[PDB]
RNA sequence: CGUCGUCAGCUCGUGCCGUGAGGUGUUGGGUUAAGUCCCGCAACGAGCGCAACCCCCGCCGUUAGUUGCCAGCGGUUCGGCCGGGCACUCUAACGGGACUGCCCGCGAAAGCGGGAGGAAGGAGGGGACGACGUCUGGUCAGCAUGGCCCUUACGGCCUGGGCGACACACGUGCUACAAUGCCCACUACAAAGCGAUGCCACCCGGCAACGGGGAGCUAAUCGCAAAAAGGUGGGCCCAGUUCGGAUUGGGGUCUGCAACCCGACCCCAUGAAGCCGGAAUCGCUAGUAAUCGCGGAUCAGCCAUGCCGCGGUGAAUACG
């Protein structure tokens, strides 16, 4: 029961800093703070670190984990 | 009640009968204050009575609020010790209220699914001098009495 | 309520979102009725006095 | 902590408000704003002249601004030099252009709000608060009024532990929606602390 | 009852419509 | 024919503005259509009355804005003239559209 | 001709017109047991015509708004009994004894803060 | 500001009593919602509080009428629509009305019981209003403020995370366990509010949320708007059910720079516990309780079932 509407969601931080990535090659990590951001098709491969308001964990992306957002992978908190 | 000796409410007579008492037992029926429904379903109540019986409603009506009347019932009171149940006689208006109420909550206890087909089926037991209700009567007077030991008590 | 937020007026919030209230007179930043611009103290306390025209006591 | 304001419970009767001018709800807010930043500088400027009062009436770009005080003299200046800076200030805050009279207060020992500064004055010069108000009280009540009471705050005379000093004369029925009893307070600021003052006079009833 | 969304009542109580409710 | 619909937040301080425009046409135009007072939209405010807590008490404030009609019959001439600048009111407002 | 004779009740004013005939009864526009359309109710909002024998005596046509149709038919009962009396002065030494002549005064008290409903006042944990 | 507590009290001046702290008055009898009033009295009066003066609701009258109405006539695309009219409703401003005034009874008086007249009767109903003081009450995080304390930082900016964590425990609520019920269709009665870069009629697209288009409204003359319970007809047939909607899968709309953490909403699917709740415990005395819906503040949107308020239907019981 998700949504968006028209116009799916990325921040140009990386959008670009990635599809750029792709005119070369593949990067060590890509660290960044904008988990709001969806997860695109040109991302898949690359290992994008997930900031989590302490933390710049790293996340493979893969092709099942597409329409995501960032987050989702980047666990805010800590449990018992 | 500290102060005065709060008086009884006086009600409208009942639109068809006209009898007071009547509406008494329409709003003990009412529940949500949804007068209509409960007016409604006593007079359905009184129609199944005219046919399934042959006296008038009212007659019957009459006739089973008279025997759920209790004329005896304990109640408790603090001693030095513990709660003795003490037999008392009760009033002619606790004893109209007790009926009616009894009434209704006897026959809400009935297994037919209709409102109406309850009231009238309780009725038509009480008139008869049957029912839970009727029941009820009976359990209380027994309590009483079969605790005149304690009657030197009143109140 | 430190002097270092009531910088909030500031137009530029980078953002139409991020915008608030904040009491003109207290800059009480809960509880700001609009039509006053005023937080419900300071409604209560102006009203008080007369500095807030037309605005009575209500009882019904 | 109980009771209310005796005036905003008289504002309806025996009361008017500090600035009677209508607006909507997209004017109001602003007009209202003004008259703050308003009797902000006359407040902080005319303390001297006797501050009683700062009514303000408005019309569309116009203000009253009866700017009430017992010493009218201290307003308008040497010959009228200030008078002149302070109608300066008008447009200097809004460009309204609008008026700025003055008027005297007939005896200020009835302008409860000045009977509260005196009191708090007093109170900052290091007086003996009990007997400032006996005084007070007497003149409030010695020039006329039917009723008079002061009660000024805690640390009185310095104190470790806060009180609440009081003394009142005639009548002063606040329970009494028509009484006419005028109201004033005085934060009387100090070394140790903040002491309150608050100031009541019954005159006229009907 | 007021609680079930798809009904009459379950959308008037939860202030809205739609099928289940629609603005005639 | 004169639609000027008066509001003010005391009941005077219209029913003054509005009774010169009363008489001050009488005596230049036709009876007019009188004074017509109008419902009156209240505004209410409840705020907790002391500080922090205590959410229980909150003291009520309205802030009621009456309303007036009037509508002089006949766009007279000499009634423009005792009306046109003889105004008392300090807080009302006046739309005019005859 | 006509008579006339108001009505009010918790809030809900009705115009009464009794005029010499039958005795239909036109409540905004529909008949009697048009607008009140099964509601046991009614038919004492025509007690005070009964209350003096008449009701065979006046047609009647109705106006009413505000409120409920509870309201309303109580409103009725002091219209139709109000102008029943202007009719007839003499009717009033009738409906009195009756008391139809009253404006039941009940309304609905308001809702107070602190409670949830004027007196329904909020529960509270082991006091 | 809360609270004892809207409780019936707390005092003062002078006189009088006592070495004195203090006492009297304020105690007493009668009466009242009340230190309310009456009678008595070494006290006589006064102040704060009670009451009244203010607001709302009941009835009536005047002033005004684009609200209303064939009341009454004419025309009617038969909508109070056009003309017309202030009658009625109403809108809102002023004024009347109730005083135990009157009648019987008891009484020393106050006042109590009962009666008529009257819309209303003995404080007619509901508000605002809360004494000297108490709790070292609550709040320096609204604001003000003495003192102390940090001043490359206990200050400032930002992005992100948190305030939304859960093995558990309690409070206040919401929805419900159903037939006096649930569902669909059709149809009828309200009050109080809100609306410009806002309320949004109406049209079309979409099951829909919503979208595109677009009339009117500075709003007693336009919109939010459907009031719901109710009435009428039909379905269900006692079952965890056509009761109940938790949870979860999926699709999508809208606000917003952005809805993973953490928005509401629509549609399909899923359809949980729950069969009326142990000990114990809460509210309410009349249009109150119960029950049904409507608006508003804050607010982009919203986690509101909360809060403040409005009207519909409308009880039971009180010996004591
Ligand atoms: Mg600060
Ligand atoms: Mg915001
Ligand atoms: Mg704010
Ligand atoms: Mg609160
Ligand atoms: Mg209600
Ligand atoms: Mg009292
Ligand atoms: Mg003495
Ligand atoms: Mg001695
Ligand atoms: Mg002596
Ligand atoms: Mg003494
Ligand atoms: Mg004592
Ligand atoms: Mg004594
Ligand atoms: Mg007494
Ligand atoms: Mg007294
Ligand atoms: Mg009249
Ligand atoms: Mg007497
Ligand atoms: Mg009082
Ligand atoms: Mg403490
Ligand atoms: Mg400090
Ligand atoms: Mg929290
Ligand atoms: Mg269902
Ligand atoms: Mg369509
Ligand atoms: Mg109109
Ligand atoms: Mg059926
Ligand atoms: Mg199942
Ligand atoms: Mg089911
Ligand atoms: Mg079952
Ligand atoms: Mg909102
Ligand atoms: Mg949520
Ligand atoms: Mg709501
Ligand atoms: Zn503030």
């Amino acid at each position: 029961p998700r949504s968006l509407k028209k116009g799916v969601f990325v921040d140009d931080h990386l959008l670009e800093k990635v599809l750029e990535l792709n005119a070369k090659g593949e990067k060590r990590l890509i660290k960044t703070w904008s988990r709001r951001s969806t997860i695109v098709p040109e991302m898949v491969g690359h290992t994008i670190a997930v900031y989590n308001g302490k933390q710049h964990v790293p996340v493979y992306i893969t092709e099942n984990m597409v329409g995501h957002k960032l987050g989702e992978f980047a666990p805010t908190r800590t449990y018992r | 009640a500290r102060r005065r000796r709060a008086e009884v409410r006086q009600l409208q007579p009942d639109l068809v009968y006209g009898d007071v008492l009547v509406t008494a037992f329409i709003n003990k029926i009412m529940r949500d204050g949804k007068k209509n429904l409960a007016a409604r379903i006593f007079y359905d109540a009184c129609k199944i009575i005219q046919e399934k019986t042959g006296q008038e409603p009212l007659k019957v009506f009459k006739q089973a609020v008279e025997n759920v009347k209790p004329r005896m019932e304990v109640r408790s009171r603090r001693v030095g010790g513990a709660n003795y149940q003490v037999p008392m006689e009760v009033s002619p208006r606790r004893q109209q209220s007790l009926a009616l109420r009894w009434l209704v909550q006897a026959a809400n206890q009935r297994p037919e699914r209709r409102a109406a087909v309850r009231i009238a089926h309780e009725l038509m037991d009480a008139a008869e001098g049957k029912g839970g209700a009727v029941k009820k009567k009976e359990d209380v007077e027994r309590m009483a009495e079969a605790n005149r030991a304690y009657a030197h008590y009143r109140w | 309520a430190r002097k270092a937020l009531i910088e909030k007026a500031k137009r530029t919030p980078k953002f139409k979102v991020r915008a608030y209230t904040r009491c003109v007179r207290c800059g009480r930043a809960r509880s700001v009725y609009r039509f006053f611009g005023l937080c419900r103290i300071c409604l209560r306390e102006l009203a008080h006095k007369g500095q807030l025209p037309g605005v009575r006591k209500a009882s019904w | 902590g109980n009771k209310i304001h005796p005036i905003g419970f008289r504002l309806g009767i025996t009361r008017d408000w500090e600035s009677r001018w209508y607006a909507g709800k997209k004017q109001y807010r602003h007009l209202l704003l003004e008259d703050q930043r308003i009797r902000g500088l006359l407040e902080k400027e005319l303390y001297s002249a006797g501050l009683a009062r700062v009514d303000i009436e408005r019309a569309a770009d116009n203000v009253a601004v009866t700017v009430h005080v017992a010493k009218p003299g201290v307003v308008i200046g040497r010959g009228g030099e200030r008078i002149r800076v302070l109608r300066e200030e008008l447009a200097k805050l809004t460009g309204k252009n609008v008026a700025l009279n003055v008027q005297e207060v007939q005896n200020p020992n009835l302008s409860a709000p000045l009977v509260a500064q005196r009191v708090a004055e007093q109170i900052e010069r290091r007086f003996a608060v009990r007997r400032a108000i006996k005084q007070a009280v007497q003149r409030v009540m010695e020039s006329g009024a039917k009723g008079a009471k002061v009660i000024v705050s805690g640390r009185i005379g310095g104190a470790e532990q806060a009180r609440t000093e009081w003394a009142a004369q005639g009548r002063v029925p606040l329970h009494t929606l028509r009484a006419n009893i005028d109201y004033g307070f005085a934060l009387a600021r100090t070394t140790y602390g903040v002491l309150g003052v608050k100031a009541y006079i019954f005159l006229g009833e009907v | 009852g007021k609680g079930d969304r798809r009904t009459r009542r379950g959308k008037i109580w939860r202030g809205t419509y739609g099928k289940y409710r629609p603005r005639k | 024919k004169i639609r000027i619909k008066l509001r003010g937040f005391d009941h005077k301080t219209l029913d003054a503005s509005a009774q010169k425009i009363v008489e001050a046409a009488r005596r230049s135009g036709a009876q007019v259509s009188g004074p017509i007072p109008l419902p009156t939209r209240v505004r209410r405010f409840t705020v907790i009355r002391g500080p922090f807590k205590h959410k229980d008490s909150r003291e009520h404030f309205e802030l009621r804005t009456h309303n007036r009609l009037v509508d002089i019959i006949n766009p007279n001439r000499k009634t423009i003239e005792q009306l046109m600048t003889l105004d008392l009111p300090t807080g009302v407002e006046i739309e005019i559209k005859t | 001709e006509q008579y006339y004779g108001t009505g009010r009740r918790k809030e809900a004013v009705a115009r009464v017109f009794l005029r010499p005939g039958n005795g239909k009864v036109t409540v905004n526009g529909q008949d009697f047991n048009e607008y009140f359309q099964g509601l046991v109710r009614a038919v004492a909002a025509l007690e005070p015509l009964r209350a003096v024998d008449a009701l065979g005596r006046f047609d009647a046509y109705i106006t009413v708004r505000g409120g409920g149709k509870s309201g309303q038919i109580d409103a009725i009962k002091l219209g139709i009994a109000r102008a029943l009396v202007q009719y007839n002065p003499d009717y009033r030494a009738k409906l009195k004894p009756l008391g139809f002549l009253t404006r039941d005064a009940r309304v609905v008290e308001r809702k107070k803060y602190g409670k949830h409903k004027a007196r329904r006042a909020p529960q509270y944990s082991k006091r």
